[PDB]
């Protein structure tokens, strides 16, 4: 999933395309007041019309734990790769974000081009600034 | 050339204003279930209605399924048609109601128009202008972008935002290859390369779309005909997001979820918003079930709350059954295996059996159907043998006949050779009474 | 939109003593029920007190449903009104309980108001900063109108809102600061200089003047299965289009109940009691009756209307036979709507108002033909035959509907004793209970 | 005003300091032995000492068996924790049965924990990440170590971040001038809003002001948490609060029911054993309420019957109203309630009694009292002798509708024309059933 | 650990028998059923040699008779670490698994691998911490004053054991075990320092202990396949662990032992109420039985002459008899007067109930025209109705009280009978109106 790359693929093919996927294609870049892009935004329509990014949370967890530690003594081998496990960087970077100084220092300052970079910022988006956090 | 059973039919055969003459578009007898279907025809032609049922009942090899394609292709190809078997809703993802409301909701068509303004061809140069004071701590701040295309018989330079460089920047444009700019949006789209800059390298992978015809400017009104059943699974499945679990989910099973019936109010309130706007047109359809005896009463109560609905189209059932016990219910006798709360709500359209006559001129047509040559009095023969066995019977001994005459080089039907036929292959009486003359575990 | 069975009653035709009128509201007929209907309403629109269970019951073709949509038609805007069939429950994904818990928590509303900002502003100004990969986007807003002139700063969401539907520095926008909204009402610049993309043929308008800041109180509805739905888990607001909201646990049903308290003593929201219809709720389990017994005495329970057309029947689940399908526990805290069979008179005001909704005009002769036939045989034949007449009183160009063409209409569609006398004469033709058919007609 | 639906009229059991019930106190009237009874049940519940002691209220329709549960249930209190239930809640279609309801058993046992938590808070003044020696190296992250500024009232400090902590840091999106909450027990930050120090009406994202936090920026505090043990379970088996892979795509997930087997009971058994050895942990045992609990069937009672010899199950309340009624998923077997002998031998069964009619009339006079209406003596006899006739729940049904119709004739009286208005208008199951059995098509 | 309030065995402590596998008339909670308790020391005795596996037990009686009173005194005296795996017969009817593979968990959840290991701990008192560090974090040096009761030392610590140090705090007063190969440092408290509360560890710094593991099958069945974690031990989505891992342990472990590395503890599988399983339950377990890794099944039931479930006709004990051909079969009895007296003192003395001898008398004849268990259950109602008026002991009328307050089965069932036209009965018709 994290590294999935839209390549281009040959026309001399058996996999067409099936009409939602056109109709998911062109609403990618649509403005507003088009037809198509008005009958492909329900949800958010829903949202603006709701006022529902200014609404309050109601609900808290009344528990929250890590997961179960497993330990085994007498070897550094299986506390490599449990911390390794649980702190996989390729993961824990596609979960966040490079900070901007950072990234100007890797593109100008280190000549590093920007498709080098490792894929940032997946993580959803919560529903309002309360809904960010339990406490 | 493939024939399967059915399109010697071609509508219903009506003439206009009037009544269904005896023979004409591949239908031999049945005038008075034509002439109703006819006018179910036009009152779906009417397109005011919402939510009418009609049942046609009547014995099996009747012409019920015929009937209904007839309606099919009288309506033509634009009105939606949906097919469907009543042991298709029992699925295993989700609920019957589910796969029946969707059903109902793939029935329904919208047909849109829209306008479209392109800027397309191949790139004749692309140059980000710098500014005339570039700020401190920048580099390359642009001012505009001159970008020109080529096409056939028309050439045109641009000018553009500074913003479309960084598209132009992220989709690889380079020099030569032939780029699509719709007007409101921007984002150019590469479509290919040109086909004068495919022989300067042995190997490569990139396409060769030709130069496209036409000037490089023109407006193009398209027409493009969806259904209500697209519209919710296009709004109820997200769009292309940077989230783990929009990508997550498009590598994975297409599971079957309950659509809500505020997604379908929501679509129902744009879609009459851009109705009353004067650009979308509402097409209504026809939802065909055969076999109608094979829903249990859970899918009637469903039927009879679905069929008061606003939106819900025009629903065709089909079934044989006399007398018959309803299924899911022990105790019920029922007509047709429907129970009446939904008979109450329907019309009833009943059809006749044939005889010798119709039997023959039937067989005639399937015959020229299939392109084959059939003698006078094999006509009779065979006539007379889907008298007294089964007309589908009579009608499927035709392609081992043409076969058996093919192998003795011969290109007519003869009398030796439907004995032949009527010898190697066996019907249902016959079988039935050599099963029930052995006691060998026939 | 589209004529459906239910779309001639707008209200319930009551006067302000609760005496119903005799013709009113596309409502003829029926004045205890109505009577009690409108009480109904009355209780509903006080909202004092909360799980009460009625129960309209009466033959076939009565009226049941219709007095459901009077009541539903009279209730008004921002009062919901749950209308489920009874085989909706069972469900692949959900429990019976849970989806009757979802049932009974979509009939409550709560009334939320909010504080508000609108802007309304010539654009001046736009610095958008972003970072390289896109990620971090932050900037200024300088926006003025005739009197002054703000700097404001710029969050993620409303740069995109600013990026999609492009505004130009020179147009006139709306702000609102509780919704988000990004609104161009047009532009007033009136540039010369444009680029041959984008081009804001905006309609013109002038620059707004006086205050650039104005508040305002806004109110909204939202649902409390919404609240549960949207608290369940990270994204609930695709939960609530795609229904994939699987057994939500009671303790977020608790403190959603409490915060719901909270906000009523702050007097921030309030709660609106709606009403949840069940028709056919005889196709119920017994465990389904369990549950309502104990979830109609709850503080947070909406007004349940049922409605069944059965007599004495066997409840489903058990083997023993219950009045009306239902046990004796439900029976006990209900209190029973009766309906009563219809007049020839009644019929013939009810047909009237049928053809004056699906705009057919309809002579005297063949008015009093099709009382006689819905006298002989139901009433929802005689209104299913009004279209049919029409059509082929169309085919024949007159745009009247005269005796004959009820007479072909009632030759041509058939009803369900006639039908029955039709299968009950021709057995062997159809299908049987044992399979037995005789398909040759030797 | 005020909302009343079915009950609230109810406040408790109403007892003396000896035990001993009046007739007529806290919306009962009669079924004094009973109410005797439950408080004696409610003492033993107080005592908490007990494990797995079951009672069974007996009685016929509207005799008040829901009524003293939820006069039980106040009498106890909020402190006390207190499960009610259905019987038809059992059958999930995402697993067992018996696992719903060992999840109802362990939701009914409370925990009250003192907590320590260690907080730095404040305004963040800077924000300097610095860079990674090699940052495409693939094993390391892009940056190493992140210097923040907080200040506070009388305070300010200086601090050097985990890039583990700055990813919960940055996902929060905080920035330079922005009220933060770090709680180091578990990583999570708490973004509460904008310093009110700088400007506030030049932002255009409804956003909220908040002044400087008193006291020094690091900080111990103790809070106290009510939590029940199902809570501990359910936050285990589903693993969310760390900053690391698996907690943080636990809570992207859909979530669903599992088999949470007896070894994290006994894990977490241990560990609020050794919660309340420290003094910290107070348990509070409660009560399950089980109504209609004829809909069980046999596979439910046969593990109840295993499930309430153990050492942690509360105190269970159970109801039913049938005769002799055949179990459940059995064929031949008749047994009292609905309830098999074996889980019987294992009961108190509390009988409840039927009422007369002054009882009758008292309650609905009661009910009139507390719905805001007033009734007049003559209309109090016949909705007394209606409910003799009829039931006592069609005659409490039929005082809002004759509210309505008082209400629509200008009057604030009920009235004997009013309630044979009423009479008319709406039926009951009798003369409804003598409408179905003289009936032409199934009316 | 083990918090427990009380429950309705708590009060046996397991078997009481002699050196001869006699049993005393009252020893470890348990009174009366001598050859029962002798069958069940003989078991006992089976379990403990360890030298036979797959043997079935049956134990069948009346409800009420000591039956799962006696499958706790055998999982009391087999004491802890051994596995004992006790199950109800509608516990394997789930969703996710089939009944052959939750049947298959439960038989390999009853078979342990012991393994006994070294390793190496230093547990001291932190006397001081010397931490020197530069201006960008480079190279980090560190003293580390440590010591016990019985020494004193200072070591030079490198950068890893600095980080260490440094994540999770250490402070000067506190007393830590740390571990030289993992690196994993716990803060067990603070020492005796007034200036949580422990003492300073004795004798040597650098201790080795060996420590002993027993872990079972099914949980290195679950490590082994590579599907899911160890988390499905906890979360218990395991998900129909196919056999092929299931033949790879079952070598190993063979492995294992014969080169002396681990040992072999069986354990006892009990089955309450056995009668509710499936037949396809049954033909599992008659070929479960006879594996060389199958531990000792005890079945407890109280049906006799029933229908077996799955089939339609009826069997001894629910069960089929090629199952009963496979068992040996402990049959217990009812109770006399003087043993029932004696349970119901020992549950008063488990209660801390103060009751009087006529009080005792009145319970005992009650219990032998009842049940057991009502007399059991009025023995801590009367006890509350006494602290009511507020007095110690229970006399004779706070028993009188509570049998008049709480009703049992007959009396239930008479008054139900006799008022039947007031409740539901199997038809659906019931009467709600008074009068008429
Ligand atoms: N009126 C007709 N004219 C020509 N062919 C017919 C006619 N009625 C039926 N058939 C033929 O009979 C065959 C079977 O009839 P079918 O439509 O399957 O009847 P049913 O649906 O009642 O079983 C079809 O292949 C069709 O071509
Ligand atoms: N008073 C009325 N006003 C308008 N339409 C009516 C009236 N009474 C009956 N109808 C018609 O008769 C039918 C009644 O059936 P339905 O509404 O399903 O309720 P029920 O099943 O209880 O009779 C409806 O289709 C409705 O159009
Ligand atoms: N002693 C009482 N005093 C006041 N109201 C009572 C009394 N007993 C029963 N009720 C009322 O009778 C109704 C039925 O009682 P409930 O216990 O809920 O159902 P059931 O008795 O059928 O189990 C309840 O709404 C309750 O308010
Ligand atoms: N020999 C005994 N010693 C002590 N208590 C006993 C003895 N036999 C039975 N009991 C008590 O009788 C009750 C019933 O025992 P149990 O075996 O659990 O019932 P069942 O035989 O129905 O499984 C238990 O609570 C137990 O404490």
């Amino acid at each position: 999933v994290i590294e999935r790359t839209n390549g281009p693929k040959n026309t001399d093919s058996l996999s067409f395309k099936t009409i939602t996927q056109e109709l998911l294609e062109v609403t990618r870049n649509a403005p507003s007041e088009g037809v198509m892009a008005s009958l492909l935004n329900v949800e958010k329509h829903a949202y603006e019309r709701e006022y529902l990014n200014c609404i309050q949370r109601g609900y808290h967890p009344n528990v929250s734990a890590p997961p179960v530690t497993i330990e085994v003594l007498g070897s550094s081998h299986v506390t490599n790769s449990i911390n390794n496990e649980l702190f996989d960087p390729l993961i824990s970077q596609a979960l966040s974000d490079i900070p901007a100084i950072t990234q100007y220092n890797m593109h100008v300052k280190k000549g590093i081009p920007v498709e080098d970079f490792p894929k940032t910022g997946l993580f959803p988006e919560p529903l309002n600034k309360n809904f960010s956090s339990n406490i | 050339t493939r024939t399967a059973a059915h399109t010697h039919i071609k509508g219903l055969g009506l003439d206009e204003s009037g009544v269904a003459k005896r023979v004409e578009g591949g239908f031999v007898g049945q005038i008075e279930a034509r002439e109703a279907c006819g006018v179910i025809v036009d009152l779906i032609k009417a397109k005011k209605m919402s939510g009418r049922a009609i049942l046609l009942a009547g014995g099996p090899s009747t012409g019920k399924t015929a009937l209904a394609l007839a309606i099919s292709q009288e309506l033509g190809p634009k009105v939606p048609f949906c097919p469907l078997v009543g042991s298709e809703l029992y699925s295993v993802e989700v609920k019957k109601t589910e796969t029946l409301m969707e059903n109902f909701r793939r029935a329904i068509g919208l047909r849109i128009k829209e306008t479209k303004e392109v800027y397309e061809g191949e790139v004749t140069e692309l140059t980000p202008e710098d500014a005339e004071n570039p700020l401190g701590g920048y580099g390359k701040t642009i001012s505009h972008v001159i970008v020109g295309l080529k096409s056939a018989k028309g050439t045109k330079t641009l000018r553009l935002d500074p913003t479309i460089y960084e598209s132009i920047q992220r989709e690889k444009v380079s020099i030569g290859d032939v780029i699509y700019i719709e007007a409101n949006t921007g984002a150019v789209k590469r479509v290919g390369r040109s086909d004068a800059y495919a022989t300067e390298f042995d190997l490569e992978t990139e396409e060769y779309v030709p130069l496209p015809k036409g000037e490089v400017h023109k407006k193009k009104e398209i027409v493009q005909d969806v259904t209500l059943h697209d519209l919710d699974v296009a709004n109820a499945r997200p769009q292309g997001g940077q989230d783990v679990i929009s990508m997550m989910g498009q590598l994975l099973k297409p599971k079957k979820t309950e659509i809500t019936e505020k997604l379908r109010q929501e679509v129902n309130k744009v879609v009459a918003k851009y109705i009353d706007q004067g650009v979308a047109e509402l097409i209504p359809g026809v939802l065909f079930i055969d076999e109608v005896n094979m829903l249990d009463i859970e899918i009637f109560t469903y039927l009879n709350k679905a069929l008061e609905s606003n939106i819900a189209p025009v629903v065709v059932l089909a079934s044989n059954r006399g007398m018959t016990t309803v299924r899911g219910t022990e105790d019920v006798i029922s007509p047709h295996g429907v129970p009446p709360d939904l008979i109450d709500r329907l019309l009833i359209v009943r059809t006749l059996p044939y005889d010798k006559d119709e039997i023959r001129t039937i067989i005639e047509r399937r015959a020229t159907v299939e392109r084959l040559q059939v003698e006078s009095s094999a006509l009779d023969l065979l006539a007379t043998m889907g008298t007294e066995t089964s007309l589908r019977y009579a009608l499927q001994l035709l392609a081992p006949c043409g076969i058996l005459a093919q192998t003795s080089n011969r290109k007519e039907i003869v009398v030796n050779d439907v004995n032949e036929a009527k010898l190697l292959f066996l019907d249902a009486k016959r079988s039935t009474k050599i099963l029930e003359t052995s006691a060998n575990y026939l | 939109s589209l004529i459906a069975a239910h779309s001639h009653i707008t209200g319930l035709g009551l006067d302000e003593n609760l005496q119903p009128r005799p013709t009113s509201e596309g409502m003829v007929g029926q004045l205890q029920a109505r009577r009690a209907a409108g009480v109904i309403l009355k209780m509903v629109q006080n909202g004092t007190i909360a799980g009460r269970a009625v129960l309209v019951a009466g033959p076939p073709s009565t009226g049941k449903t219709a007095l459901a949509m009077g009541v539903s038609q009279s209730l008004g805007k921002d009062v919901p009104f749950t209308a489920i069939a009874g085989s909706e429950i069972f469900s692949l994904e959900l429990s019976k309980t849970e989806a009757l818990t979802q049932a009974f928590r979509k009939s409550i509303g709560i009334k939320i108001k909010e504080e508000t900002e609108l802007i309304e502003g010539e654009v001046v100004e736009i610095q958008i900063d972003r970072s390289i990969t896109g990620g971090h986007k932050q900037g200024k807003l300088t926006i003025k109108t005739t009197d002054m002139e703000t700097i404001y700063e710029l969050g993620n969401k409303m740069i995109d809102g600013l990026t999609k539907e492009k505004v130009l520095a020179g147009d006139v926008i709306s702000i609102d600061k509780a919704s988000g909204k990004i609104t161009k009402l047009g532009r007033s610049f009136a540039r010369s200089r444009d680029y041959d993309a984008m081009g804001a043929d905006t309609r013109f308008v002038q620059c707004p003047e006086g205050e650039l800041q104005k508040r305002k109180t806004v109110v909204h509805t939202v649902s409390l299965h919404e609240i549960d739905v949207i608290n369940s888990r990270t994204q609930g607001f695709l939960a609530l289009f795609t229904g994939d909201t699987g057994e939500i646990r009671s303790e977020v049903r608790d403190q959603i109940n409490t915060k719901v308290a909270e906000w009523k003593e702050e007097g921030k929201a309030e709660i609106v009691p709606g009403v949840l219809f069940i028709d056919e709720v005889h196709m119920l389990d017994i465990e389904c009756f369990s549950f309502i017994n104990r979830a109609l005495e709850d503080e947070f329970a909406p007004i349940v209307m049922m409605a069944t057309n059965r007599g004495v029947s066997k409840t489903r689940g058990t083997n023993y036979k219950s009045p009306h399908g239902l046990p004796l526990d439900l029976l006990d805290r209900s209190i029973i709507i009766t309906t009563k069979s219809y007049n020839e008179q009644e019929i013939k005001t009810i047909l009237s108002i049928r053809a004056q909704e699906e705009e057919v005009e309809l002579s005297s002769d063949a008015l009093d033909l099709l009382t006689k036939t819905g006298v002989e045989t139901s009433l929802r034949y005689s209104s299913n035959l009004i279209s049919v007449a029409q059509q082929i009183a169309m085919k024949r160009k007159n745009n009247t509907v005269e005796v004959e063409d009820v007479k072909r209409a009632y030759l041509l569609f058939l009803d369900s004793a006639r039908s029955v006398k039709y299968v009950q004469e021709n057995e062997s033709q159809y299908i049987d209970d044992q399979g037995n058919v005789q398909i040759s007609i030797a």
